[PDB]
């Protein structure tokens, strides 16, 4: 209670202090930022002297008084002294023994479920190390010296900003910014972290800043020997280096490793979307992007969301991107092999040549990244200057020798005709003319002898005494008895590079992206994977994949009416549920929609039982806000609910419904959808706070009252208020419809202009 | 990157249209994410709504090009036949039928209001918004929707701005965009127009010159006329292979610079309690009560440079042990120090002394004495290799838990080492530079101004490994004579250190030193009394250098790293564990006895290894530092004539010169000079690209 | 490249313009010369601003240009005034 | 961060915290007043200024 | 090859090189931030030593 007067009392005093009275009323609060930076501790001059020369001395240590004052005796068992009046700060000096006394025999109770979650980050790390095997010999080891590879990796990563506004909203809610973005949509994962920490007020500092981690693959530039998953990289260095090595690791991973293979997999499919019709490709994926909904291990996340800020960059993730605006630049794709560009520059100029084609005339040196196998190449008008191949497995290397020698395109480029101008050529798409360097990357996909084709297209000779280790066989061997022309193997790898930089710019009709002005980055399609399976995966609108029948759609929309509808103003759900009044609700029009799809048998039998559990939940702390939806559309008509042949019981999760706990989301066979600010659930205790906004800004004219944030539950709709937000503005809002349109307005206006 | 910047916060299609809007309408990077605002907020506000009629309520005129959005006010004109609003408005009206202008500004709206109010008066619907919530606008107000919708979107956007700290350059045109302009100071123009290289003087024509500039090839001629002009030395190994063998410094022998004798030091042992001992102050008090007392040298010394101080000094020390060990005098403290200060003359007063010359007034500063190669060094070196008697000195932890693959070989080979190099006289000093050096740090804080007796002490336990059940192996401390401490200048202290001996002195080495006859020793074996000397001297102790040489374990790390990674390489080659069998069958090459190149297996030339890195922890003066800094090139050159890389040096006069140079007065750096002469010299022998004299 | 300078310094004024001049306090020990003695960043920092706050008002920039532009406003100033320690007996 | 005075948060902040305490929680009415009355007797100072 | 190490690196550059590089640099990218380039070095062409 003087807790919170002897603060005021001492503003007070500051405030009387004309010097810090100016100060700190000038300027905004940012100014704070500032003047923390004005304080270092105390000199660092020499750190391990420093503290060998503090704890030399029996008392110099700063500690706390009133809690040991409140639960254990200043005083000793060996009568030398630990306690004293002497003090500036309020903070009173002692021994650095005591400390280690209430640890002995201090009197507390029941806190290690509190301890481990909070840093699951560094307990889970112990934990997988339990479950490995072990295995010891020595090698002289190559290993793959700079990878930019993730390591402590954490389910549901995330960005710097991002993280931050979780930071703030599972900290402390009084001191908030109302951030839409994030939590709109990664709201779930808000509701089980702010849950967990919100109601044990303990270390509130700390718990942020150990999130902050628990959240941030540290993407180093590391030295790795081909166990590339980013579980390995926490402890590689029990594992391995130049000289040791480990065994029966690749087993114990979490659960993310593969999570993010499924999304390629997705974008794959979400890409074949937008490749089937070639009206237009831009308008067309960004709403295959949007709508899809993923489901994460323990959370619902959407597919914009993981697609912008992953951090793997694959041929089909980078077309994902492209349609966003997310700047992931410095990855070159092409097919399945992945690229960097390391030297030199030159422009792109048209070359009809007899088999128009696109040839780039640079003195250009750049990095080959293929599956096992790593490289070296340089390229000067249009042919293959200087190869090296530091691969691993034999055909990998053959691959890569192709694949760039494709990518390389020589005049025996063309010599090649088997066939292509009966189906490679023209591409089965809308009749489109497909690009030619991936006809022939086709041609070559297609068959064995078509790799012996090129293989051979290049200059074989019988290499010389200085490069028996070097020369390349035919089949992939290190034997040079005959070789391959301009190229070497090197015994060992080959260092990848790295930029960090940030690039990005809009995509061609074709699912091309010609980023930095030019540069082919796309590759169209890497893949031709015609296969379409998927598991616990949302998807919506037209998607062109059946998966939709005319009774489930009849169901799922009928809902959907009702549910997205609902909670704007008066007459929805929302002002019908505070007012008590329960007749308006199942007079409804929206409910009239859902009535003819009910089996006719049971009718009234069924709108019976509905309108008893409505009725009966209308008393407030009963209610379970999820049911009222599932019961309503029954109830319009004077356990198991036949609508067109299909049963939807109270609770018991099903087809049709899915009634999920404790976080608001709810399925409907392959589909997902919620409502966000229309919710004061019994279960949705933690984010009661978060939750219930669906207001926005308008004019602070009113003398609306200072309301706190507990407090905005109970002012109706229609009502003007007034509020603290963040760290300093006040502004005002009422109860408003869903913000709305975010994208799309520009986006459409956009269009219209031309 | 503004884009980055932009795109972060706004809707990606929208920053396009202030991209492509920048190249033409103005020409400014960063206003992009001003107009990305404003564009957006337009937007918002004319598309959700459509009139009643099928055609659509608003039409949006703004984020059309400049040049198109002029002939689309023309239509205007045509339309409702108003006066030409010369002026190019963002919006039109159908339902409303009016001119519609939005305006977004940080500050109090009544600011910007005027301004725009200004520019066109009634004839456009004027809206102006802020992004705190504050409100301006002309007669009425948008629909109550889009005002929700406009200022929750401004709110948010400014919080982002304040985020990133984007506040002053935002500002709107007649405010703030005009003063962009770097701030043109009389002074600093002036300053920058006489800064220039040029024989331009102002900075507008270097300017110029700058901007304008196309380089044509003459930097061929100008780098021939550079070259014929440079003279530059195209120097090869084979003929300067010579390198002048290496130069070493004449004059008297280096003397004893480490703060303790090793070789010749003595100890006294003494069988610790661990509540006697704990304190590690009170060991001398408990070491008196034996023979240690008895101990008293005469007035006429050997050698000595100031007898009749350090005898007195003695004798306070043993007479202070008794009572406490603190030495209680107020005025022999700063003799003892000074054994001087110089009392200081005003500038202002000495105006008159310089025109009146007394005091005899001068400046002088003074150099320190070049000293020749040291003999004695080898047997210090011969002597810190071999295993004492004592079995370890310096305290090392437990070993930890350990899983079968890796801890068993990490655990197996640092027992091995460890087990090594504690029985060794090299990490006895080790210990007791450790333990003392660590005494005088706790003094330091505990007694400041103070005159302090400090002991010289180290632990061992005796190992006895005879195959019968023993009392115990013997747990211990031993003494090798008493230490002095004198706070004085912060800064450096000075200590005053007195030591045990068996052995008699050496003038050439102990010139420092001030030897006594102290008395006699008793000292046996079976399967004898000889005389003490006691040997007394004044050093110099730098809070650093007591830091850095209380921390001397490290150099066991050093040693292991080097160790280790042989055997390492060595295996890996074969693909086996041959640790041990590398570090048992693997020859080092040690010496030289009797004219002929010796080796040592690699488990006893470690000792060697740990030996140098000691004496790279006690020997370091700015003098060794640099030797080695230069001397890695040498080694660099010799490895390239070694695998027959056929190198060269560009003027290796001019390095043997800085070679020289850092070779002053440092035993340990001469000692290795003279040592990389034999290399040279062998090396020479194995494979000719160098000289022998 | 062609543009290779352009792009380089829009990454600069970018991360510059932006940039809060308090980041200024981060670095190593620099010459204050208020007491004309050498100092860590954060401290000299402070007492240059405080010095202009006493001599000409409040500084209210927040951001590394306004700094500049105030540094530059301050050679013209015929005359500044000081936070300095005099000792009286 | 936000457009506001430091002192100006602090105030509105201590004013809701107090609040939240008087209406719902353990603090009496008197005491409340008492905050308000230290608030506002802050502010003449910090206006002065 | 060759190991280059440099002698008296400090001593031998010029601030006054430095502001015409700054100036060539700047020359296209900003008439506002090119003359926030040149301030940097001219205070070393004119610089006191203690």
């Amino acid at each position: 209670m003087s807790l919170l007067l002897t603060i005021a009392k001492e503003y007070k005093r500051l405030c009387q202090d004309a010097k810090a009275a100016q100060m700190m009323t000038v300027g905004t609060v940012s100014n704070y930022t500032t003047f923390k930076k004005w304080t270092t501790s105390r000199k660092e001059k020499n750190p391990s002297l420093r503290m060998r020369w503090a704890m030399s001395s029996k008392f110099p240590i700063i500690a706390n008084k009133r809690m040991l004052e409140e639960a254990q005796i200043p005083k000793e068992h060996n009568n030398v002294a630990l306690w004293e009046d002497t003090e500036k700060r309020d903070h009173v000096l002692a021994s650095a023994s005591c400390i280690n006394y209430w640890n002995f025999c201090g009197p507390c109770v029941n806190n290690s479920e509190v301890i481990k979650e909070v840093y699951k980050s560094r307990f889970g790390r112990l934990e997988r190390r339990k479950e490995i095997m072990w295995k010891e010999l020595r090698f002289t080891l190559v290993d793959r010296q700079r990878r930019r590879v993730d390591t402590q990796p954490v389910e549901q990563r995330l960005r710097t900003g991002e993280i931050k506004d979780l930071q703030m909203w599972t900290l402390f809610e009084d001191e908030a910014p109302l951030a839409s973005k994030f939590i709109l949509d990664n709201y779930g994962l808000v509701k089980e972290m702010r849950s967990k920490f919100a109601n044990k007020p303990l270390n509130k500092e700390v718990v942020a800043h150990m999130l902050e981690k628990q959240f941030n693959p540290e993407s180093r530039f590391l030295p790795v020997f081909g166990a590339i998953r980013p579980e390995r990289m926490e402890l590689i260095h029990a594992l391995g280096g130049e000289t040791w090595i480990q065994e029966a690791n690749t087993a114990g991973i979490s659960n993310v490793d593969q999570r993010k293979n499924d999304i390629r997999a997705v974008c794959r499919k979400v890409c074949l979307a937008a490749n089937a019709s070639i009206m237009n490709a831009k308008s067309k994926l960004v709403e295959y992007i949007k709508s899809t909904s993923m489901r994460i291990g323990e959370t619902e996340r959407k597919l914009e969301e993981l697609i912008l800020e992953t951090d793997d960059v694959s041929p089909e993730v980078t077309l994902c991107k492209s349609a966003l605006g997310g700047q992931l630049g410095k990855t070159l794709s092409f097919g399945p092999m992945l690229l960097k560009k390391i030297s030199g520059s030159g422009v792109k100029v048209k070359d009809t040549v007899y088999i128009q084609f696109e040839y780039w005339s640079e003195q250009e040196e750049f990095y080959g990244e293929y599956k096992s196998a790593t490289a070296l190449f340089s390229r000067k008008e249009r042919s293959l200057e200087w190869i090296t191949i530091g691969g691993g497995i034999n055909e990998d290397r053959k691959r890569l020798l192709a694949m760039c020698m494709i990518f390389c395109r020589d005049g025996d480029y063309f010599k090649d005709a088997p066939a292509t101008i009966t189906m490679a050529d023209l591409s089965t798409k809308l009749g489109r003319e497909i690009p030619y360097q991936y006809v022939m990357m086709n041609w070559i996909q297609k068959s064995e002898d078509n790799l012996e084709a090129l293989l051979y297209s290049r200059g074989i000779v019988e290499t010389n005494p200085g490069k028996m280790g070097s020369s390349m066989g035919i089949d992939g061997s290190k034997r040079a008895i005959k070789s391959l022309r301009a190229v070497t193997i090197q015994s060992g790898k080959i260092d990848m590079p790295e930029s960090k930089e940030k690039i990005h710019l809009e995509l061609s009709d074709n699912l091309e992206a010609f980023d930095s002005s030019g540069r082919i980055v796309a590759t169209i399609l890497d893949l031709p994977s015609d296969k379409k399976v998927t598991f616990q995966d949302v998807s919506f609108q037209h998607p062109d994949l059946a998966v939709l029948r005319d009774e489930k759609t009849a169901i799922t929309k009928g809902y959907e009416a009702l549910i997205k509808r609902l909670g704007t103003g008066d007459n929805d759900i929302p002002s019908l549920i505070a007012k008590k009044d329960y007749l308006s609700l199942y007079n409804l029009p929206e409910v009239k929609l859902m009535a003819p799809l009910i089996r006719p048998n049971r009718k009234g039998v069924y709108s019976r039982v509905a309108r008893k559990l409505v009725s009966t939940q209308v008393t407030t702390g009963h209610y379970s806000l999820h049911e009222l939806i599932k019961v309503l559309p029954f109830t319009y008509f004077a356990r198991l609910f036949f609508s067109n042949d299909s049963f939807v019981e109270p609770g018991v999760n099903n087809n049709v419904f899915s009634w999920s706990k404790a976080d608001s989301s709810k399925i409907y066979c392959h589909g997902i959808a919620i409502r966000v600010p229309l919710v004061v659930g019994d279960e949705h205790m933690d984010t009661s706070l978060a939750l219930l906004e669906g207001f926005s800004v308008c004019e602070n004219d009113p003398r609306a009252p200072m309301v706190t944030r507990q407090d905005l539950i109970d002012v109706g709709f229609g009502q003007k208020v007034r509020l603290f937000v963040g760290q300093g503005s006040v502004r005002t809002f009422k109860r408003t419809a869903s913000q709305r349109a975010a994208s799309s307005d520009v986006n459409k206006n956009v269009k219209k202009i031309k | 990157t503004f884009a980055e910047i932009a795109e972060a916060f706004l809707e990606p299609e929208a920053v396009r249209i202030a991209k492509e809007a920048v190249e033409e309408y103005g020409d400014h990077e960063r206003k992009i994410i001003q107009i990305g605002i404003h564009f957006q907020v337009c937007c918002m506000f004319c598309d959700e709504y459509l009139s009643t009629n099928g055609s659509d309520r608003f039409v949006l005129i703004e984020g059309r090009k400049r040049g198109t959005a002029v002939s689309l006010q023309n239509e205007l004109c045509k339309s409702y036949d108003l006066e030409p609003l010369p002026f190019l408005c963002d919006i039109f009206d159908r339902e409303e039928k009016q001119f519609v202008e939005i305006g977004i500004t940080r500050k109090a709206d009544d600011s910007y209001f005027q301004s725009k109010f200004g520019k066109l008066g009634n004839s456009c619907k004027i809206f102006v918004f802020s992004y705190d919530g504050r409100l301006d606008k002309n007669c009425e107000g948008p629909m109550e929707e889009q005002k929700l919708r406009i200022f929750s979107f401004l709110a948010t956007a400014a919080d982002f701005l304040r985020k990133e700290n984007m506040f002053n350059e935002i500002f709107l045109p007649d405010n703030e965009e005009t003063i962009i302009e770097m701030k043109k100071g009389k002074t600093f123009l002036e300053l920058r127009d006489e800064s220039v290289p040029l024989p331009f003087q102002t900075y507008e024509q270097m300017k110029d010159y700058c901007e304008k500039f196309k380089g044509n090839p003459r930097e061929l001629a100008s780098k021939v006329s550079q070259m014929q002009s440079n003279i530059k030395l195209p120097i090869k190994h084979y003929e300067q292979n010579k390198f002048r063998q290496i130069r070493l410094p004449k004059g008297p022998m280096a003397p004893y610079t480490h703060k303790f004798l090793m070789e010749e030091a003595w100890m006294f042992t003494k069988i610790s309690d661990p509540e006697r001992s704990r304190a590690g102050e009170i060991l001398i008090d408990f070491f008196k009560k034996g023979n240690l007392s008895a101990i008293r040298p005469k007035d006429k010394p050997l050698q000595g440079k100031y007898p009749i101080h350090y005898k007195n000094l003695w004798n306070q020390i043993k007479a202070a042990i008794a009572d406490r060990t603190m030495v209680i005098n107020e005025n022999d403290h700063s003799e003892f120090l000074g054994g001087r200060a110089s009392k200081k003359i005003p500038e202002i007063s000495l105006t008159q002394d310089v025109i009146t010359t007394e005091g005899l007034k001068q400046s002088e500063n003074k150099l320190p004495e070049p000293r020749s190669f040291p003999r004695w060094f080898n047997a210090e070196w011969m002597w810190a290799i071999k295993d004492s008697d004592l079995t370890g000195w310096v305290p090392m932890a437990e070993y930890p838990p350990a899983d079968n693959e890796l801890e068993d070989y990490a655990e197996h080979l640092n027992k091995t080492m460890e087990g090594v190099l504690q029985g060794t006289n090299c990490a006895r000093e080790m210990g007791k530079c450790i333990l003392t050096v660590g005494a005088l740090m706790t003094e330091c804080r505990l007694f400041p101004g103070k005159i302090k007796v400090v002991p010289i002490y180290a632990r061992s336990k005796e190992r006895k490994s005879m195959q019968e059940g023993l009392p115990v192996p013997s747990e211990m401390d031993c003494l090798f004579g008493i230490c002095v401490k004198s706070k004085s200048h912060d800064g450096m202290y000075t200590i005053i250190t007195f030591e045990f001996s068996i052995r008699e002195p050496n003038l050439e080495k102990h010139q420092k030193y001030t030897v006594f006859e102290a008395g006699h020793t008793t000292v046996r074996m079976k399967k004898r009394e000889v005389p003490l000397y006691l040997y007394c001297r004044t050093t110099a102790l730098s809070k650093i250098k007591n830091d850095w040489l209380s921390k001397a374990r490290r150099c066991f790390i050093t040693t292991m790293d080097t160790v280790e990674t042989i055997c390492l390489r060595e295996s890996a080659k074969a693909e086996e564990n041959l640790v041990e069998k590398t570090l048992n069958e693997k020859q080092m090459w040690i010496g030289k006895k009797n004219g002929e190149l010796i080796a040592q297996p690699l488990r006893e030339a470690l000792r060697v290894q740990l030996v140098q890195q000691f004496y790279f922890c006690i020997y370091n003066d700015s003098q060794l530092e640099g030797f080695c800094n230069e001397q890695k090139k040498i080694l660099m050159a010799l490895e390239g004539d070694k695998k027959n890389k056929s190198s060269f040096g560009f003027n290796p006069e001019g390095l043997l010169e800085k070679i020289e140079e850092c070779l002053i007065n440092n035993p340990m750096c001469l000692f290795m000079a003279q040592r990389l002469n034999e290399l040279v010299i062998e090396a020479s022998k194995r494979g000719a690209k160098f000289f022998k004299t | 490249g062609e543009g290779f300078f352009k792009h380089c310094v829009m990454e600069a004024e970018t991360e510059i313009l932006k940039m809060h001049f308090s980041r200024l306090t981060e670095g190593r020990q620099t010459y204050d010369w208020t007491s004309e003695r050498n100092m860590p960043a954060a401290t000299a920092l402070q007492l240059t601003v405080d010095a202009i706050k006493e001599t000409e008002g409040p500084f209210k920039g927040t951001t590394m240009l306004e700094y500049c532009n105030k540094m530059i406003e301050m050679l013209d100033w015929k005359e500044i005034k000081f936070k300095k320690v005099k000792t009286v007996v | 961060i936000g457009a506001m005075s430091i002192g100006e948060a602090i105030e509105e902040k201590l004013l809701e915290r107090a609040k939240m305490k008087r209406d719902i929680g353990a603090i009496e009415d008197s005491e409340y007043e008492e905050i308000k009355d230290i608030i506002r007797d802050a502010k003449k100072a910090r206006l002065e200024s | 090859n060759i190991t280059g190490d440099n002698s008296k690196w400090n001593e031998c550059q010029q601030p006054e090189a430095y502001l015409a590089l700054l100036a060539y640099i700047t020359k296209d990218s900003s008439d506002l931030m090119k003359d926030l380039c040149s301030v940097a070095p001219v205070l070393f062409c004119n610089k006191f030593v203690k």
